[PDB]
């Protein structure tokens, strides 16, 4: 079971990833990183308005050896240790070795309940739970900047 | 909706 679990994370690979204004689609952000990887805080500059626009469209690319009956993730926004945010997204199936491509819409809440940039930066964390279904395989950690 | 996206 923690067997299976590293032969899920062994196999796995975050390709490549962006971050996209969702009402220009411009490209706001793109890593190759695999800020999958566990044991490690990684870090990530985004550029500070990115918290101006209603929506941002997510497309993370990944590939796995292993099959999983319900790749799934949960993504806990963490500011100075203290979660102020809890995000699920669901793929699904995941056909042994298969390159994907997956989006998510993510919507900004009303502007008066946004955090300024200049109170975020430095102090977000990103903690990102990889299950397939309930199987945990992963945790991994990425400290956000705004810049 | 995300306060910090
Ligand atoms: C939408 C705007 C913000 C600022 C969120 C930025 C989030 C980033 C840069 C980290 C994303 C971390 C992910 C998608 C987890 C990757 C881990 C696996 C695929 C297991």
């Amino acid at each position: 079971k923690d067997e299976r679990a590293r032969e899920i994370l062994r196999g796995f690979k975050l390709n490549w990833m962006n971050l996209r204004d969702a009402e220009t689609g411009k490209i706001l952000w793109q890593g190759t990183e695999d800020l999958s990887v566990p044991g490690v805080e990684h870090e990530a500059r985004v550029p500070k308005k990115i918290l101006k626009c209603k929506a941002v469209s997510r497309e993370l690319n990944f590939s796995s050896t292993e099959q999983m009956e319900k790749f799934r993730l949960e993504q806990k926004v963490y500011f100075k240790g203290q979660c102020l945010e809890e995000w699920f997204f669901e793929f699904g199936f995941v056909i042994p070795n298969s390159t994907n491509t997956w989006q998510s819409l993510i919507e900004a809440a009303p502007e008066s309940q946004m955090m300024p940039a200049s109170v975020l930066t430095g102090n977000v964390i990103i903690e990102t739970k990889f299950f397939d279904d309930d199987l945990l395989v992963s945790t991994s950690r990425v400290r956000l900047f705004y810049v | 909706k995300s306060k910090t996206c």
